[PDB]
């Protein structure tokens, strides 16, 4: 159990890192699709 | 884009499992056991048909809901052509 | 200076009306025929029931039906849901068009209240004689 | 369609009005929230004597009129001049007759009960609209980002706010207002740019400092070693060409202007800044709801558009929040219209019909009816 | 009152005559206007079950005098708007249907082929020139087909 | 342990779903930043 709990916390943390690294590129995106439809 | 894979599982499984029980809850209500077993002999007669009608009842509705989707499916096809036609990015 | 051109247009109209006129009469044909298909389908999937003997049969049949009921009912349900799904899909499409055009003709959902012709019939019963549609009325002769 | 097409959405701001039809994706009408009154008697060629001017004609002709702002810090301060901006919106900007259109309006965070009743009195009794509805601004911004619980940092032209919302109900006692926004921010750039050795002398020099702020300003993360960077003098600099040739250069000040939003001390303000205020709102709320608010910091408003605002805020509150917490700063691209878009969605919605205040409700219940 | 004008201008004595008889039954006491309650009674007789909110909205739709009640004038207005909407719905429905009949191939369009067929299918005598002519006049987006929108337009008027 | 092992497999699977849902929006991105620098 301590081994698997240690591997769940590393994947769940590698995670909010991935899930967040995105809100940034998908939002940089609605933006970087809106200015060329405007320019 | 693979961090969104865990979203697929959670999402799909979620919604699908939600839908299931609902269907079960719903369908269960509309169900009254065949309790009447060996209580009379001519009863079966006045009973059997009632079940028969209920079946025919449902059957007929299923047929209508069916033809309906078809008609709607066509409303869509057209409603889609109006969407493209009304594109003209000009 | 295209003085005759006027007759050309009238033709399209004459034809357009020949078309609609054609439509309507074809519309009810398909309609009834459609129904015919409906009674045939039902004709075999649930034919004029014939109550069996007395003992095991009536009971058996009853059990037979009752089970089919849960069956057909489920199917009926799945269908209703595929409808829901569909009506949904077109409502969204009935949007992707609004905010791209505006209010457009023939919305698929159509929010309709009862007609005035209905209310009139409903309330006066017998004395409701006016085939109202649009035709205004101005002194005859 | 009767009203599917027909619902109007008017978002009244301190600097701009945003207006249009529920259904559209963005405001059909955007214009200054001014009402100009001519200082002298006379006419333009071909026009008659005009008693008043609104929006862009008031801005363009500002040299002969006394300009007035009806909404001070998000609250309507002059009702004679506001009815003038509404009139202009319906009749000239959207060119609709109001007496056949339901109207969704917006108000500010702790808008006095009496005002929500007064604009209802004016909507129904002087414009004769069929039905209307007043939504709170942060609440429409949140909802336009899909959700129902979160905390909105809302920042426009005269006010900044933090409005914690839980399952739709904005939390009165946790809302914070900071009176420093984009207006304050253009005037500070002005000085750090004249202070760079410049002159915004004529009115064609004044106005464009604001277009410099919008186009070239940044919110740097690690604003510390960004000044340090400025000094080594990298290709961080940025020259803008004025109405004429007069190429003005802005290297550094470019980010010294939005660092004002984190440090109000740059402008002789003693109040706390945006990130601390996000946080304080949050340690004023119930305990059990604080993980929700932290993962849902929705940003809206013209002044939250400075690039890198979200990254700075991200790191600003991570480092104040308990590490057991998930921080999440949502900043959508259309955010200068979040409020409006949230209203467009809501008012075109299938379920909203039953919350419209109708003239039937009003003529029967008094302004109290819509006040809730 | 301006509405109550064209409204009464629209209807015929016949109309008014009946809409009155109808209005009278709405009005219990016989005072002169339907109240938020007098309406509720008739609605249920008509097979509905409105709520206080719903009723008022239905009332203040034609209440120009902010009375909170409806007079035989505000009423005629109401009947008119309805008369209108009814006729519009019936029209678009019919045309909608006609389009499906003419379409049959279900591609959501009506190509010169089908147009010919349906046309030739009418009793009328027509030569290809007529058919292609009607196509060219109807097809505004010059794409060859006739979309529902165009079909609505082209049939605009025709009966 | 069976509870935490069950929660590790759901997070690790929600995962390759997130990690992949991205390669797509980050790649739609180099693209949707290049055409407006071009127009």
């Amino acid at each position: 159990v301590t081994k698997l709990e240690k591997s769940i916390d590393d994947l769940e943390d590698e995670l909010y890192a991935q899930k967040l690294k995105y809100k940034a590129i998908s939002e940089e995106l609605d933006h970087a699709l809106n200015d060329m439809t405007s320019i | 884009s693979y961090s969104s894979y865990l979203a697929k599982a959670d999402q799909k499984r979620g919604k699908k499992q939600t839908a299931r029980e609902t269907k079960k809850k719903v369908l269960a209500e509309r169900r009254k056991p065949l309790n009447i077993d060996h209580l009379n002999e001519d009863k079966l007669r006045d009973k059997a048909k009632e079940l028969w009608d209920w079946l025919y009842q449902l059957q007929t509705e299923k047929y209508d809901f069916a033809e309906q989707i078809k008609r709607k499916k066509y409303e869509i096809v057209t409603l889609r052509n109006r969407i493209d036609q009304a594109q003209k990015h000009s | 200076e295209e003085k005759k051109r006027r007759a050309a247009t009238a033709r399209r109209q004459h034809l357009k009306s020949a078309m609609l006129q054609l439509a309507v009469t074809e519309i009810e044909k398909e309609a009834a025929a459609k129904e015919v298909e409906k009674q045939n389908y039902l004709a075999e999937h649930s034919p004029p029931l014939s109550l069996p003997g007395s003992m095991q049969e009536l009971q058996e049949l009853s059990k037979k039906l009752h089970a089919k009921i849960d069956s057909v009912d489920e199917e009926r349900y799945d269908t209703e849901v595929k409808l829901q799904k569909t009506i949904k899909e077109l409502e969204d499409l009935s949007q992707k068009l609004f905010d791209l055009r505006g209010k457009f003709k023939r919305p698929p959902l159509r929010r309709v209240r009862m007609s005035a012709d209905a209310m009139l019939r409903a309330l006066l019963g017998s004395k409701h004689k006016v085939n109202m549609d649009l035709r205004a009325n101005l002194k005859q002769v | 369609d009767e009203d599917e097409t027909t619902a109007l959405v008017c978002d009244n701001g301190s600097g701009l009005v945003k207006a249009g039809f529920a259904g559209d994706d963005a405001p059909r009408a955007v214009f200054p929230s001014i009402v100009g009154r001519p200082r002298h008697q006379g006419v333009m060629v071909g026009m008659g004597q005009k008693d008043s001017y609104v929006g862009d004609e008031a801005q363009s002709k500002r040299g002969i009129l006394t300009l007035k702002y009806p909404i001070e810090h998000g609250i309507i301060t002059n009702w004679d001049d506001m009815e003038k901006i509404w009139h202009h919106t319906f009749y000239n900007e959207l060119r609709v007759a109001p007496e056949e259109h339901p109207t969704l309006l917006t108000e500010a965070p702790l808008n006095p009960k009496a005002n929500r009743e007064k604009m209802t009195q004016i909507m129904f009794e002087t414009f004769n609209v069929p039905a209307m509805y007043v939504a709170i601004q942060a609440v429409l911004s949140l909802y336009a980002s899909g959700r129902t619980t979160g905390i909105v940092l809302d920042s426009g032209d005269g006010v900044t706010h933090n409005v914690p919302i839980y399952e739709g109900y904005a939390l009165p006692h946790a809302i914070m207002r900071l009176d420093l926004a984009g207006r304050d921010l253009t005037d500070y750039l002005m000085k750090i740019l004249t202070e760079r050795g410049y002159s915004f002398v004529t009115t064609a020099e004044r106005e464009i400092v604001r277009d410099i702020k919008e186009k070239l300003c940044y919110v740097a993360l690690d604003f510390e070693n960004e000044m340090a960077t400025a000094a080594s003098s990298s290709s961080l600099e940025k020259s803008y060409e004025l109405p004429d040739g007069q190429v003005i250069t802005i290297g550094n000040e470019r980010f010294r202007c939005p660092e004002t939003l984190f440090q109000p001390s740059f402008i002789g303000m003693e109040s706390a800044g945006i990130h601390e205020t996000t946080y304080n709102s949050i340690m004023k709320c119930d305990i059990d709801i604080r993980k929700d608010l932290y993962a849902n910091n929705v940003m809206s408003g013209g002044t939250t558009m400075y690039p890198g605002i979200a990254d700075r805020m991200q790191k600003e509150i991570t480092a104040l929040a308990p590490s057991t917490m998930k921080i999440k700063i949502i900043a959508p691209p259309e955010r200068k219209y979040s409020v409006w878009i949230g209203g467009s969605i809501l008012a075109s919605l299938s379920t909203f019909q039953q919350m419209w205040i109708t003239k039937q409700e009003y003529d029967e219940a008094g302004p109290s009816i819509v006040h809730r | 009152t301006d509405q109550q004008a064209e409204a009464r201008a629209f209807l015929s004595e016949e109309m008014i005559a009946e809409f009155k008889a109808a209005f009278d039954m709405f009005d219990a006491d016989g005072g002169g206007d339907i109240s938020t309650k007098e309406l509720g009674t008739v609605m249920r007789m008509l097979g509905q079950n409105p709520t206080k909110e719903e009723l008022d909205a239905i009332i203040e739709e034609v209440d120009e005098d902010g009375s909170g009640t409806i007079d035989f004038e505000e009423f005629l207005v109401m009947m008119v708007r309805q008369m209108k909407e009814d006729a519009k719905g019936k029209s678009e429905e019919e045309l909608a249907n006609c389009f499906r009949i003419f379409d049959k191939n279900a591609d959501g369009f009506i190509d010169i082929e089908e147009l010919g067929e349906i046309l030739r299918a009418t009793g009328e005598h027509v030569t290809e020139e007529d058919i292609e002519d009607l196509m060219k006049d109807s097809d505004k987006n010059n794409d060859g087909r006739i979309d529902f929108d165009e079909f609505l337009k082209m049939m605009e008027g025709v009966q």
